[PDB]
């Protein structure tokens, strides 16, 4: 019996949803034809629980962007995706000058074309990404107001992902962009207990203290099935 | 151009397809990889590490959760009384859910191999006793008494300097692999039952506690294997994670 | 094999009821390679003055104790010459030899799980309901030498099962068998050096899995003492002493 | 034709993608390349050339811009007075912005390596003096006095025939690379502080000026490296360029 | 640590905006369905500042033309791009005879097709392009009226880029063509101080004399951060 | 190493307080290869009559001086036999040995930056506001032997920082150290030959970075003299003498 | 089919592009070339007359 399907690559090299961006016509969520998604794969439970089985992880990845309207309808619209590394100017509008991408990598696709796919390397200044960082990013007094920074490691903050309608006028259709990630060439260190409770937030392991459920199923008596 | 002819499957996005994708950063070179302790190469490395088996999965009280991690043993009446019982099924709802093995199983449809359960006696040095841990292969209903349980695979455990004993649940199956066993039809893949009985009795002098506890730790053997990845039965999330 | 002696620096530990020695992840502490390093300044390797056994506070094991934990670079930052170097230097690096000791009698019983959990991040109960994004105070994330007590050991105060804590370098202290646990930990981090003040490489957990018990008349005070020694300590980036 | 299947990324225009493109002029042959002096092969060649460091970045007046290029030194009271101070951070707003190194850094997200600052005394031949240039690694607050500054990396400079002295700011970091340091969280990547103090005093005879100036020139060492290209923080344009 | 990302090719081989052509329906800017862009990469600050770090530069390039309407909308329109080397007849209308391209290189694309991309060699009669030419192109008296020619080097004037609607009638849509350039096989000589002030014009280094700003940030005192 | 002598042609320069010699871009002047050339006519290589030291005007260093510059092929076009050849021939080619000299006393102080800036294009203040596209007059772009004074040295009258001017072949004259600067420049241009009248290959900049200073009583007149010699001069394309 | 990705320049007709084109007459063989006086190989041959 082969042990090949339990290698790290077999386990993690499967694309899963990690991001979802909305570009509606009318609303309070990115209604100006552009959006800035903070790159963080910690927003969805399935993908998150798997990677959080290990403390550190080094890997290249393959990102696929599936775009369409909220009904799943494919529309003849041209979009522009741009990777904005930390420090680069984040677009403030659909006609922002930042869309010139003289140096940032950008992808131009129509929703009628098959989902855009691209390869990304391991771009952390650390030797691996940390799903858990037990510490603070800066020195000084750590008062109540700044406890927001506990567990925040900049070595995991890879930047922003920006999207827009390639134009100067409002789009004729409402859009949605789902982001999938497939890990390749994976190295992993230090396994940990698997998530036990429901996830509540992105930057931390908070759990609902009043709804602490058992790891699994329960029964009436220990002497009866 | 070169004559081509696209086939079905064109444009589809298969989650598990392992293909090539355009790199976003040309000539980018990753941070060198330092040496880090505890590197994992295969998940089976984790399935062999013993983790506490919640045999006493009865207490659900808020304050009594820590006591599912161990079950009691005490002075009896000497008639080979039953101590505890549990299914040997790894990927089934029950005691094994508290173990790393049980958790990793949740990610695979099928498994194969022998399992092992180590019982550690945490009574006092002056406490003595002999237990009979028995494993009843499929088909055998929960043994009604010790005289019935002893007819299957078992081990008589004697408390002493060596605090623990290991019950090996040998791979005794009709099929090469077992899918996760559930109630109903899939009970076809049941592994069997484990039951602890008093071989003799828990004996103790005056001045020593009349009740002690046992901690069960479970893992897999070297011949254990898993195949066909799937998602765990549970998703730890109710509403969007903020 | 039941007896052992650990000598390092000018300190020696003895034991006649040991249970072998665990070497975390099968690796001994070592100094930083010339190719794994970045800081260009020559480090200080004080040796014997910092690589020795420091005995921190003692805890009392009660029939109702839940367990305690200590963050490591931390526990020593205000003790001996190790602490001074950790304060004067920006960068620190080192392994540890942890020796938890607790003895009773042949009539007492109980079992302690002594484990090392790297990057032991503490979580909060989130106001009970789970709607309040509260965070653990400095006094709890870095308790110092006095350690801190666990409020919900079942989930290690971090939402993870203690039943699986054995995938980490650990050892047990079963009173009927041994009276101490010895674990040797190498330097583990994603960086060759790091601050001994802002970062805690790992946490030491001592938790009673099998409750302590005995009959009235037997001495009721059963202490648990923690002794630890740095190994292959290196410091760099000298400046004035900083406490935090 | 040959069965193909386009993947995501199709039709996208990645600014940094290094691919092939149809040539507009078939069989075109470029003008031969003559030999030209001063050819550059790598930008690091420029990071090692010293350029004037504006330590005295105080004057903003229209007529006083040329005096940011040098700072004063003069006869004191003999109590180890402070002369000048500045952050050693290369890609941070401040004195280093006037240097070629600081400018090239602006084009890269991260850097690594030792830096060096050469101070040239432009007083008169009859002027004497000893200064103490100190480099305070991270965490060390701006030294309040010389007795505190001398506890870090430093060099006592004696004025003489050799007009200049070099303070080497050794690479003392926790991380292999440093991203540009800014106020706030990214101050995590600060390099430290440099401060000039009077070791003894600026002494001079009758007939010689009581005030002289020092010019600081800065560059990188042979172990300096940069990675991850980005755009400089500033764009020298307001409206369209006509 | 590698020194590969600081080579000239790594630095310059990134496409950036260097040209922008408008083909509106109604207006005073190329309203007859055609346009003639004078090839000059000195019209945009980002790309310009980088290349002006060196005095001389020899390189091949890859030009990409991204076309669409002013709103970013992709329209079913056929365009014709034509490279008109100096000396060749520049088209005077949409139906000009020059569009026969019997010898000039031309590209015919629809806005629905992915952006046209093409390779260009080093076509200067000099051994390298000069971002700076300290002199005059012709002899004679250099009076006030002709100071317009100072710093103008013909060895850098590669010709014109012409665009049009492939037709004989007005187009149904307003168009825009953005031109991106990626340098390849780069050689560079003599580094110079990097642009300090805002750019104002193309053929020269003029700066606003009343708004001469410092190279960088300033502070209150030299003894305080 | 502090003393030196430069002999070329029938001229010799002496110095006892030098600071070595700089060879621009690590290359000595040389004649044009047979494969780098295009002009088919045989060139003139007058040698000793043109490759010698010519001493141009002297400038006075004041406590308030801003700096001066000289365009090079130019400074010599109306001097000696070099000038005659530069006027009679269309094409010219050559390197230069520039020796800037300025001495004071052990009681004077100051520092001059002597640098060579290839293709030194001059810009204007654009009418102050920056809305007027004005251009530098012939008298300023090609000042001749009298050189020209900088109005805004900080930006080298061309919108570029002088603080980075050291990426060019340069040398300093620090009165407490040396009293002269010697720089040898090879022929630099994108063409094998060019006009000595229309084009100026580079510019010589002499700028006070550290102001001159001294006490009243010490001689107040401190001159800065420029001496320069062509090297490997070649001319071609003979015709009548042209001044411009 | 084999994964491809068309780049800019697709469908354009460059007058001077030297590519391959489908032949209209399969197996067609041209009339043999007799020897003819005054054959030119390079235009520079004419610039010298």
């Amino acid at each position: 019996h082969s042990t090949a399907e339990t290698t790290l690559d077999s386990f993690f090299s499967r694309a899963g949803l990690v991001g979802e961006i909305d570009l509606p016509l009318e609303g309070t969520t990115n209604p100006n034809g552009y959006a800035n998604w903070d790159i963080d794969i910690t927003g969805y439970a399935q993908m998150r629980r798997k990677v959080e089985l290990f403390t550190y992880m080094r890997f290249d990845a393959e990102f696929t962007f599936v775009a369409c309207t909220p009904t799943g309808q494919v529309v003849p619209q041209l979009l522009q995706y741009m990777f904005v590394p930390p420090g680069a100017p984040k677009p403030e509008s659909r006609e922002s000058l930042a869309w010139q991408t003289a140096t940032n990598p950008s992808v131009f696709v129509k929703l009628t074309d098959p989902p855009a796919q691209v390869s990304v390397p391991f771009m952390s200044p650390a030797s691996a990404y940390q799903w858990f960082y037990d510490g603070y990013p800066t020195f000084g007094e750590h008062k109540q107001e700044k406890d927001l920074e506990y567990g925040a490691c900049p070595n995991n903050m890879m930047g922003t992902f920006s999207v827009r309608n390639v134009g100067s006028s409002k789009s004729k259709y409402p859009l949605v962009v789902r982001i999938y990630m497939r890990m390749k060439h994976v190295r992993a260190w230090i396994p940990r207990p698997m998530r036990n409770q429901n996830y509540l937030f992105k930057a931390n392991p908070n759990y609902a203290g009043n709804s602490i459920k058992p790891t699994g199923t329960s029964r009436t008596a220990i002497t009866t099935l | 151009g070169f004559p081509t002819e696209p086939k079905p499957g064109t444009n589809q996005f298969l989650t598990t397809d392992d293909g090539v994708s355009a790199p976003i950063l040309p000539n980018f070179h990753p941070t060198p990889c330092i040496h880090i302790p505890g590197e994992v190469r295969n998940l089976l490395e984790l399935c062999q590490v013993e983790t506490i088996l919640e045999v006493n999965n009865v207490p659900t009280n808020a304050t009594s959760l820590m006591e599912r991690l161990r079950f009691p043993v005490s002075a009896q009446a000497g008639k080979g009384e039953l101590c505890a019982v549990f299914r040997a099924d790894p990927g089934r709802d029950g005691p094994w859910q508290s173990t790393m093995l049980g958790q990793l199983c949740g990610y695979y449809t099928q498994w194969s191999g022998s399992l092992e359960v180590t019982f550690m006696f945490t009574g006092s040095f002056m406490a003595t006793g002999k237990m009979l841990i028995a494993y009843t292969p499929p088909g055998g209903p929960l043994p009604k008494d010790r005289a019935t349980a002893m007819l299957g695979t078992h081990v008589i455990w004697d408390f002493g300097l060596q605090s623990s004993v290991t019950l090996v649940i040998p791979w005794i199956s009709n099929t090469h692999y077992r899918a996760h066993a559930r109630d109903g039809v899939f009970d076809y893949y049941t592994t069997g039952l484990v039951s602890i009985w008093y071989q003799t009795n828990y004996v103790v002098p005056i001045g020593a506690p009349n009740t002690a506890y046992i901690i069960a730790l479970a893992a897999a053997q070297k011949n254990f294997t898993m195949k066909l990845c799937k998602d765990t039965s549970h998703i730890l999330q109710t509403a969007s994670i903020q | 094999d039941r007896v052992a002696q650990l000598t390092i620096g000018n300190s020696t530990i003895t034991t006649q009821e040991a249970a072998n020695i665990i070497v975390g992840y099968g690796e001994w502490p070592s100094y930083c390679s010339d190719d794994d390093a970045t800081a260009v300044d020559k480090p200080t390797r004080p040796d014997v003055s910092v690589n020795r056994f420091y005995t921190l506070d003692t805890k009392l094991w009660e029939k109702s104790s839940k367990g305690w934990y200590w963050k490591f670079p931390d526990v020593l930052t205000e003790t001996g010459v190790f602490g001074q170097n950790a304060q004067f230097h920006y960068l620190y690096r080192s392994g540890f030899c942890i020796h938890v000791q607790c003895n009773a009698s042949k009539f007492h019983q109980g079992a302690l799980l002594v484990a090392i959990l790297p990057e032991y991040v503490i979580g909060t109960v989130a106001g009970g309901t789970g709607t309040e994004d509260s965070h653990p105070p400095y006094k709890q994330t870095q308790p110092g030498a006095d350690g801190f007590e666990l409020q919900h050991p079942y989930v290690l105060d971090a939402g993870i099962p203690i039943s699986q804590l054995t995938v980490c370098p650990h050892q047990w202290i079963n009173l009927r068998t041994n009276n101490c646990a010895t674990i040797i930990v190498p330097y583990m981090n994603t960086l060759p050096f790091d601050s001994a003040l802002n970062h805690c490489n790992f946490g030491l957990l001592v938790v009673p899995i099998s409750p302590l018990d005995f009959d009235q008349g037997a001495t009721p005070v059963i202490p648990i003492t923690i002794t630890l020694a740095p190994m292959c300590s290196e410091f760099a980036g000298l400046r004035q002493a900083v406490t935090q």
